[PDB]
């Protein structure tokens, strides 16, 4: 898409039609005639176009009218508002700009947020935009949560996140022209290899990877159609519903093979009842034979009852023999169905032992996707998110991609090493409580009028917490908190002095033995310009791996590249590291999934903010103090980079129209 | 609205695979047996047939005899009448049976006869006690 139709598109918005969010603060326009719905949908996407174009720079009001040109530009309030608006909810000025006019000296408000990690960076950058006081508490000695980069020398490797899935309506599309992330396209073959460490055939490749796509529209079709979505009270889920596929599969199977066979029985038994006419009729045959035989040995000249009897059984034999002529063409009728049917057997099985192998391979790259064993993603929306897929080829960052929070950061003021461990938000604001990581005695009160709260789902999850909530949150968001899905995979980071794989491909695979292995070190990646390769533990392999010695794994990983690339060429590795995320107590996990029994509806109360009861009872209604952002909170874009980032913004927006006013309202 | 293709999903039978927690693999056990009755009951009929087959060795060559290529012609002689009521003794009225028998006549005229004579040869006679078998 182009023009400023574009914009809108680049920003996730329809260009031709107004949001709910815009519905909220222009209820006026929207309920008003099309016509201005229109001229105000044309200032948003013109003023978006602007901001895109250009953004390293802060896109003023002014410098907005300016390049709006009549008769759009003849309502200075209308462009006024929706410029506000938009600035607000961090459509446009977010990320890192020049500042045209400097911020104002006199801070209002003050914010603490827990956390830097991108959600985290991106709510401060914004906030502290907005002339709010804002610190963000971090456990960590870095910041970027789980967006962790390896660095030694000149290697190079992302432990946390590494991809941004396509630019099409991203949002680190406008941050990589803001920061210098050098992106590099990722080739999407793929080589799987067996165990044995030879390439799957391209005939074997295809075939099996059709089938699993084959077999995850099937799931839809249970899902949508049939409405297999309970069994037994609990609730259905991915992996349940491959197996009964598969197995419905499997039964078909046999089921034509006995619809088979059973034709070659209902033939068998037309030649035997047709070979015993034959017979019987071969015997009245040899005895009308005899019979004339003894009948034209009476020498002539004979009496006429002599001669009838010659030319009658004469007659009776040739009528016989023409029955059998007539049932050796029935004979051979279905001596030949029988040997058509015999070459035509259908297929001997629905998969082989070696096609279930690869096929887990391609069930691995699932788990990997969701972080999690399929067994447990909800059936009817682990998917919940596809129409939000951007378009484009998926990336990596080359230069490792903590270079962004940390550009975001610039600025900011961050207590590292500093734990959170209480938080205490009232009718009349919030302090929290917070040791050293380093000395866990040397306590921090942080005193302030709202909290932004950016832990991990998995920090969230934690018995006995991590963290306090005093009051306790209410049930509602505790029930949402154990219904949702924090899963988990790993990377090992292999750094060599050599590059002995393909460089023009990317990545690829290993088959593994088991099913239960199935992602155990499946995938490998070369990313980076340095010899580094890079390899990822999925599934229930990722919460098993996290209990076994670095070596050992390491190890592992030497074994197969052994297979694959031969015993030689394959060297000691300078450099190794093993992530352990569901191990890590400042994350519990590696991102979320729509587990079974949730939707994606967990995820907006995961958002909805708290408020504190009134401490003088009888007192009015009080303001929200506890704000969550974070991958667990975003609905369209859950457990991705992109998708903190977004939460981020979004909860600047609330906690400022909150604690500054919404002018743009009117 | 359907499945994919090959893919078979009936509501029927994805309820007997999950009734309880080993259906999958009882139905599936089901078949191999009901597969394995049939496969060695195929080749039981594949051996009972092979001796049938066996039995009918030679065909019926030995036990043919050669065409009479004889021109039909239109009188009939006494033997030939006198055949005739024979064959009608023994055929009632499948006059076909009677022209083989009779050998030069047609069966128009064999469907002839049977009025013509029918009173001289006393055919109802004949025909009626041809009806007692």
């Amino acid at each position: 898409p182009s023009g400023v139709e574009g914009a809108a598109f680049q920003s996730r918005l329809p260009h031709d039609r107004m949001t709910s969010q815009e519905a909220a603060c222009f209820p006026d326009i929207i309920s008003g005639p099309q016509q201005t719905q229109k001229v105000f949908l044309f200032i948003r996407n013109r003023t978006l176009q602007l901001w895109l174009d250009n953004p390293k720079i802060q896109l003023t009001f002014e410098a907005t009218l300016q390049q709006l040109e009549a008769p759009y530009n003849s309502d200075t309030v209308l462009v006024h508002r929706v410029h506000s608006y938009l600035e607000r909810h961090g459509l446009i000025n977010f990320g890192i700009y020049k500042r045209i006019k400097p911020l104002p000296t006199k801070k209002t408000g003050k914010v603490i947020i827990i956390g830097s990690g991108v959600s985290g960076l991106a709510a401060a950058r914004q906030l502290q935009s907005f002339g709010m006081d804002v610190t963000l508490l971090e456990a960590r000695d870095r910041v970027g949560g789980r967006v962790a980069t390896f660095r030694k020398g000149n290697y190079v490797a992302d432990l946390g996140a590494m991809v941004v899935t396509g630019l099409g309506g991203n949002p680190m599309a406008v941050v990589s022209k803001q920061v210098n992330m050098e992106l590099a396209k990722i080739k999407q073959k793929c080589p799987l290899y067996e165990a044995n460490g030879q390439a799957v055939p391209k005939e074997k490749d295809e075939m099996v990877e059709q089938e699993f796509n084959r077999l995850l529209e099937a799931t839809s079709y249970l899902s949508h159609q049939l409405d297999f979505n309970v069994l037994n009270n609990k609730p259905v889920s991915l992996g349940q519903a491959l197996e009964v596929v598969i197995q419905l599969q499997e039964k078909h199977v046999k089921d034509e093979q006995i619809e088979h066979w059973k034709k070659i029985v209902k033939t068998q038994e037309e030649l035997k009842e047709l070979l015993n006419k034959m017979v019987n009729l071969k015997e009245k045959i040899k005895e009308l034979h005899q019979q004339y035989k003894e009948a034209s040995e009476v020498k002539p000249p004979r009496d006429i009852t002599a001669e009838f009897l010659v030319k009658s059984k004469h007659r009776d034999l040739t009528a016989l023999c023409k029955e059998y002529d007539e049932l050796a063409e029935t004979q051979g009728k279905l001596e030949e169905k029988l040997q058509e049917l015999e070459a035509n057997p259908p297929s001997d099985v629905y998969l082989s032992s070696r096609d279930r192998q690869i096929l887990d391979w391609h069930f691995a790259n699932l788990e990997f996707a969701n972080a999690t064993p399929l067994s447990t993603l909800s059936l009817k929306h682990w998917d919940q998110d596809d129409d939000f897929e951007f378009t484009g080829s998926h990336l990596t960052v080359r230069n490792g991609y903590s270079c962004v929070p940390v550009a975001l950061a610039e600025g900011l003021d961050i207590k590292l090493n500093t734990a959170v461990r209480q938080v205490r938000y009232t009718a009349s604001g919030c302090e929290v409580i917070a040791v050293n990581t380093r000395s866990t005695s040397q306590t921090f009160i942080y005193k302030c009028d709202a909290v932004l709260c950016t832990l991990p789902l998995g920090v969230l999850k934690q018995q006995p917490p991590a963290v306090q909530f005093v009051p306790p949150l209410p049930e509602w968001k505790t029930s949402a908190v154990q219904r949702m899905g924090f899963g988990n995979l790993n990377k090992v980071v292999l750094c060599f002095d050599r590059v002995f794989w393909d460089p023009s491909v990317n990545l690829f695979g290993h088959v593994g033995s088991t099913t239960a292995s199935r992602g155990e070190l499946f995938l490998f990646w070369n990313l980076y310009k340095a010899p580094i390769l890079l390899a990822l533990v999925a599934g229930e392999a990722a919460g098993i791996m996290e209990n076994i010695s670095d070596d050992v794994i390491v190890g592992r990983c030497l074994a197969i590249l052994k297979g694959i690339f031969g015993s030689s060429a394959v060297p000691q590795p300078k450099e190794t590291v093993v992530s352990r995320w569901r191990a890590d107590p400042w994350a519990r996990g590696s991102y979320s999934y729509v587990a079974a029994g949730s939707s994606g509806n967990d995820y907006d109360l995961m958002a909805q903010p708290i408020t504190p009861g009134p401490s003088i009872p009888g007192a009015p209604q009080p303001i929200p103090r506890l704000f969550f952002a974070g991958e667990h909170t975003i609905r369209n874009y859950p457990a991705t980079v992109h998708g903190a980032l977004l939460s981020g913004l979004r909860e600047a927006g609330r906690i400022a129209d909150q604690f500054l006013g919404a002018m743009y309202t009117l | 609205r359907k499945p994919p293709k090959g893919m078979f999903l009936s509501q029927e039978d994805v309820e007997a695979v999950s009734a309880n927690a080993t259906a999958a693999t009882t139905v599936l056990r089901q078949l191999d047996m009901e597969l394995v009755s049939v496969k060695r009951q195929i080749q039981n009929i594949k051996q009972t047939n092979s001796a049938l087959k066996e039995k009918l060795d030679g065909g019926i060559e030995p036990y043919r005899l050669p065409e009479v290529i004889q021109k039909c012609n239109a009188r009939w002689t006494t033997e030939e009448q006198l055949l005739a009521v024979q064959a009608i003794r023994k055929y009632g009225r499948d006059f076909q049976a009677i022209s083989d028998v009779i050998g030069n006549k047609s069966v128009v005229q064999v469907k002839n006869f049977f009025v013509n004579y029918r009173r001289r040869f006393n055919i109802d006679e004949v025909l009626q006690e041809w009806e007692a078998e």
